[PDB]
């Protein structure tokens, strides 16, 4: 069996299925719910600092106008690095995505002024107290700051607090308010988050106990469907899901009760069985035991299989005919549809041959299948005992009616009312058996065989009960599954020893068990979360990727995002994900919309992107060379400097392009025959005060470099912050003269500060109370098991 | 040329879908397109007229954009917008008229005016949109 | 008044773009607008007619919103929707007609009917959209 292993494993490496069985359950019950991220700070990007200003040719004018500047200005060097940088912001934005907000939780005293004032947040506060005192601020300012009082309306829950942010800041925080993604909450909604089914399942009691303030608030679960059809290619992963979903199931499936003492039955069994009667291959039909277990296993196992939309095989044992009979039970119910074609192969033929056909005297030509139409079915066309004949069509045609769309989008491949609790199928499965008692071969044969058959029949009164049981259970549990479920040929099986099967069968009494209330919920809850995570990450995923494209980040895109994606999903251990899989996964992802939320924000970042980049203190966009004595310009803030707010009149050379693609010296020639040229993108930076410098023409130096090193990182350019002061070098204005800068740069001037326009009002709701888990508010009991009912309404489990 | 077209459907679908009240998510796809324009324009100078009794009005660009934010639109939002539209309207009118009079034996199928010739430029193509007229 | 307008383009772009088989995302921007309406409405009651042979019918609102978890609509989705539209259609008809008969010398440029006068109210402005007609 060693040879079988190595290969049976080479396959398991193509399956992101975690190793141990159990190890998987935990991962689920564990998937906690998404943490809310209420929030404190208003959140900005820039506060306004004072700064020295020197009038044209002037000294520190003594005044210090207020300009906007970036808190945390960490910008890389190179257009490309810039684009990547912003991207991180997107990720940060999402991880901080405040689902909701309130202002009282940020209230602050507007220290100054007559009407008890409580402004927005700390920064808002500071600023006021600050300006209040910069004596050169229009009388209107103090006034406004003054009298402007908050806005408190007890009724309706309104709160409009005066605030001050910034155009790009209001921008953010705003939408965060207009997308509080928090819908109300009425007893009725809790009632409704319940499967349209359960409520109507008499056996279960419903009741309300706690009330609900108009303060009630929850967050949509978000249960979009599949979005991703993994059902038609990612086998490796389905197998891993099935498995998972499966274990999950077993964890739920109620344990059975009141069984017939193991010993008692097996003993009357030997009396009936006539075991040791010549036949050589003894004690293979009694390895049946451990039934007090086998049945429990066979039972659970069967359900999950179904629910989880798994497929399996059968630790079959040819000799042990009994074990076969019961097989017939299995097909009588479980829709063969979900049973790898093969295990059904063995089973049937084993029945067909070592049974029916000869003991029934018919085809004494025993039989011979290939691989298309089934031995259980074709046998029909060729059988003359109606009873026998109906079994055949019903068994071959009972296709797990793969067609359902309940309680709002829940394709849960269903099953026959017939089977359900019309049961008869069973009654007919029996009646057909009731006339299989006849000739062909040795005596110890019919004797032994038929006797076993009878044990199915008598018990049949009860076997009925079984049908009802499952009927309900599956039909119940199912209700609470959000994940859809297309029938698929899993790559992996699940062994089901006819041993246990057989036990369950003749071994179940007037027992009656069902899913504990609490149990059910727990189930819903899980799938729920999981879903939420899947859907959510999906959005998180998409959002990035798409951004990744317009943000010309022609690099990571492939794996990078995918890896993180799967990890967060928990369920599987990447690595063993074949490469055609991960990439194919992207191929599908890239073709979807984007949760307005996600999308809506990126659109915002891009519009202000430009503005930020030039807004920084370190780094400007490209430089110009003209080898033409040029007239240095003058700007109030930098004093006497060489800045250019506009390219136009000189070619543009995408540094990014050059660097990334190697150089052809186009630039090398232009520089050499010394021609007017420009360089674009983000770049290092250098300030200098050496009046002298300018005379030395330093700015025309730095450049030569590039060529030797084939690089262009080391391209710090130069600016001359020549203020009529901090420059010891001032033997300049003492001599008639004018600045001869051979070069200048693009860093556009920072923005002046205008109060008015930065002062925005704030629309915030007031006083919530966020609730999670939900359900809990549900009070529910249960009738006593001895009183159940299915669609039937007569009574499930009714053989007193 | 096609450029030109957009400029309008932009304004129409604008002076039309931007009213006191409407829900933002009806214009999200729109708003964007709009801004995109302002950008491409700002930093450009134009001139129309000069022929017969047609005035020679000059134009410059330098505009702020639009908050994207807000569930619904408040009156104030509109007025600050309408003020910007009216400059473009009064613009296009003058642009159309200026290219609606000149004729050329040679390429009477190509752009004429200093105003439009400049538009067919590549750097402006980033504005095209919804050609269903 | 403008209010009124919307009510229709809402329904048209509705009874039109909402059919058995279109991908959800082709109406995402739309669906929203719609719901928004239902909300603002429900609760308030109206009176139409009350002149000449025009019948006085009373309209009341009590409706559940629309989908949010769909991917290409299933027939069932439509029918449950069409049923809601038909009440609005038969409504508007009666609203139009009622204000299409009243005249006024002094101010015969404003709303006359009890039905419309109530619409110009502020609490409704939240609907206006796509003014291209």
């Amino acid at each position: 069996e060693h040879q079988k292993e190595v290969q049976y494993e080479i396959l398991q490496k193509t399956i992101p299925t975690f190793e141990p069985k159990e190890s998987i359950l935990k991962k689920l019950e564990d998937i906690k719910p998404e943490q809310v991220k209420k929030q404190t700070k208003l959140f900005r990007i820039f506060e306004p600092r004072q700064l020295p200003v020197y009038r044209a040719n002037g000294e520190k004018e003594l005044r210090n106008r207020w300009y906007w500047k970036l808190k945390r200005d960490t910008l890389p060097d190179g257009d490309y690095d810039v684009r990547e940088y912003f991207l991180n912001l997107y990720d940060q934005v999402l991880t901080e995505m405040p689902d909701y907000l309130l202002l009282k939780d940020m209230a602050v005293e507007n220290k100054n002024s007559r009407d008890a004032g409580k402004v927005v947040d700390s920064e808002t506060a500071a600023i006021c107290d600050a300006i209040f005192q910069d004596e050169e601020t229009e009388g209107v300012v103090r006034r406004f700051i003054a009298e402007m009082r908050q806005r408190v309306q007890a009724d309706r829950n309104v709160v409009n607090y005066p605030s001050i942010l910034h155009p790009i800041d209001h921008a953010f925080n705003e939408y965060f308010l207009q997308h509080q993604l928090v819908e109300p909450l009425n007893n009725d909604i809790i009632f409704n988050y319940i499967p349209e089914r359960i409520r109507n399942d008499v056996n279960y009691i419903l009741n309300m106990d706690r009330n609900l303030p108009s303060t009630a608030r929850y967050i949509r679960p978000n249960l979009l469907q599949d979005r991703l059809n993994l059902h038609d290619n990612f086998e490796s992963l389905w197998d891993t899901i099935t498995t998972s979903n499966y274990i999950l199931a077993r964890s739920v499936v109620p344990d059975l009760k009141e069984l017939v003492s193991t010993e008692a039955q097996i003993q009357k069994m030997s009396q009936d069985l006539q075991l040791e009667a010549l036949t050589i291959q003894s004690e293979t039909q009694f390895l049946t035991g451990i039934n007090s277990q086998a049945a429990n296993d066979c039972f659970k196992t069967l359900i999950a299989a179904m629910l989880s939309q798994r497929t399996m095989s059968l630790d079959f044992v040819t000799t042990n005919y009994m074990s076969l009979i019961s097989g017939m039970w299995l097909l009588t119910v479980v829709p063969n549809d979900m049973f790898i074609r093969e295990s059904l192969v063995a089973c049937q033929l084993a029945i067909i041959n070592t049974i029916i056909y000869p003991a029934f005297g018919m085809q004494r030509m025993h039989y011979r299948n290939g691989d298309p139409q089934t031995p259980f079915q074709i046998a029909e066309q060729q059988i003359q005992n109606f009873q026998v004949a109906n079994w055949l069509h019903f068994v071959n045609n009972n296709q797990f009616r793969q067609v359902v769309i309940d309680g709002v989008l829940n394709q849960v491949l269903n099953d026959n009312i017939r089977n359900g609790h019309v049961v008869n199928q069973l009654m007919e499965a029996l009646m057909q058996l009731s006339r299989q008692q006849f000739p062909t071969m040795p005596v110890d044969y019919k004797r032994s065989i038929q006797r076993g058959i009878l044990l199915l029949s008598n018990r049949l009164g009860q076997l009925v009960d079984l049908t009802r049981l499952l009927a309900y259970n599956y039909e119940t549990l199912m209700a609470c599954i959000t994940m859809n479920m297309q029938h698929v040929q899993t790559l992996t099986t699940e062994k089901l020893q006819l041993t246990s099967v057989t036990s369950l069968c003749m071994l179940i009494g007037n027992a009656t068990v069902i899913p504990s209330p609490q149990t059910l919920f727990h189930y819903y809850n899980v799938n729920v979360n999981f879903h939420s995570n899947y859907n959510e990450r999906i959005n998180d995923a998409v959002a990035i990727i798409t951004a990744a494209n317009r943000l010309n980040l022609y690099q990571k895109k492939m794996k990078s995002i995918v890896e993180d994606f799967l990890k967060r999903l928990q369920i599987f251990d990447i690595s063993r994900v074949p490469d055609d899989q991960m990439y194919r996964l992207r191929d599908r992802l890239r073709l979807l919309p984007v949760e307005i939320r996600r999308l809506d924000i990126f659109n915002l970042i891009l519009m202000n992107m430009e503005q930020i980049e030039r807004a920084s203190d370190k780094i400007a966009q490209g430089v110009i060379i003209a080898y033409r004595d040029m007239q240095l310009e003058r700007d109030e803030m930098y004093g006497y400097v060489n800045i250019a707010r506009n390219l136009d009149g000189f070619q543009q050379i995408n540094l990014e392009e050059l660097m990334r693609t190697g150089d052809y010296a186009q630039i090398t020639n232009m520089l050499l025959n010394n021609q007017p040229v420009a360089l674009v993108g983000a770049l290092p930076f250098i300030t200098d005060s050496s009046v002298i410098s300018l005379v030395a023409k330093l700015d025309a130096t730095v450049f030569a470099q590039i060529v030797k090193l084939r690089k262009v990182d080391t391209l710090k350019p130069i600016l001359y912050k020549i203020n009529s002061d901090s420059n010891d070098f001032y033997l300049v204005a003492n001599y008639d003269w004018v600045p001869t800068s051979t070069t200048k740069v693009y860093k556009q001037i920072p923005q002046q500060f205008d109060f008015r326009a930065s002062m925005h009002m704030l629309t915030s709701n007031l006083t919530f109370t966020v609730y999670s888990d939900l359900l809990a508010f549900v009070s529910a009991d249960t009738v006593e098991p001895i009183n159940a009912v299915a669609f039937d309404n007569m009574r499930i489990m009714n053989e007193l | 040329m096609d450029v030109l077209y957009s400029l309008s459907k932009t304004l129409k679908d604008a002076r039309d879908k931007i009213v006191e009240g409407t829900l933002y998510s009806n214009v999200s796809d729109l708003i964007q397109q709009f801004n995109q324009m302002i950008i491409t324009m700002n930093g450009n100078e134009f001139q129309t007229g000069g022929i017969g009794n047609l005035p020679i009005r000059n134009w410059n660009f330098d505009f702020g954009l639009l908050g994207t934010t807000l569930l619904n639109l408040d009156a104030n939002y509109v007025e600050t917008a309408r003020n910007t539209i009216d400059y473009f309207v009064d613009f296009v009118d003058n642009v159309c008229m200026d290219e609606m009079v000149r004729e050329s034996q040679r390429n009477g199928i190509a752009p004429q005016s200093d105003s439009l010739r400049k538009l067919s430029g590549i750097k402006f193509k980033r504005i095209n949109f919804d050609n269903s007229s």
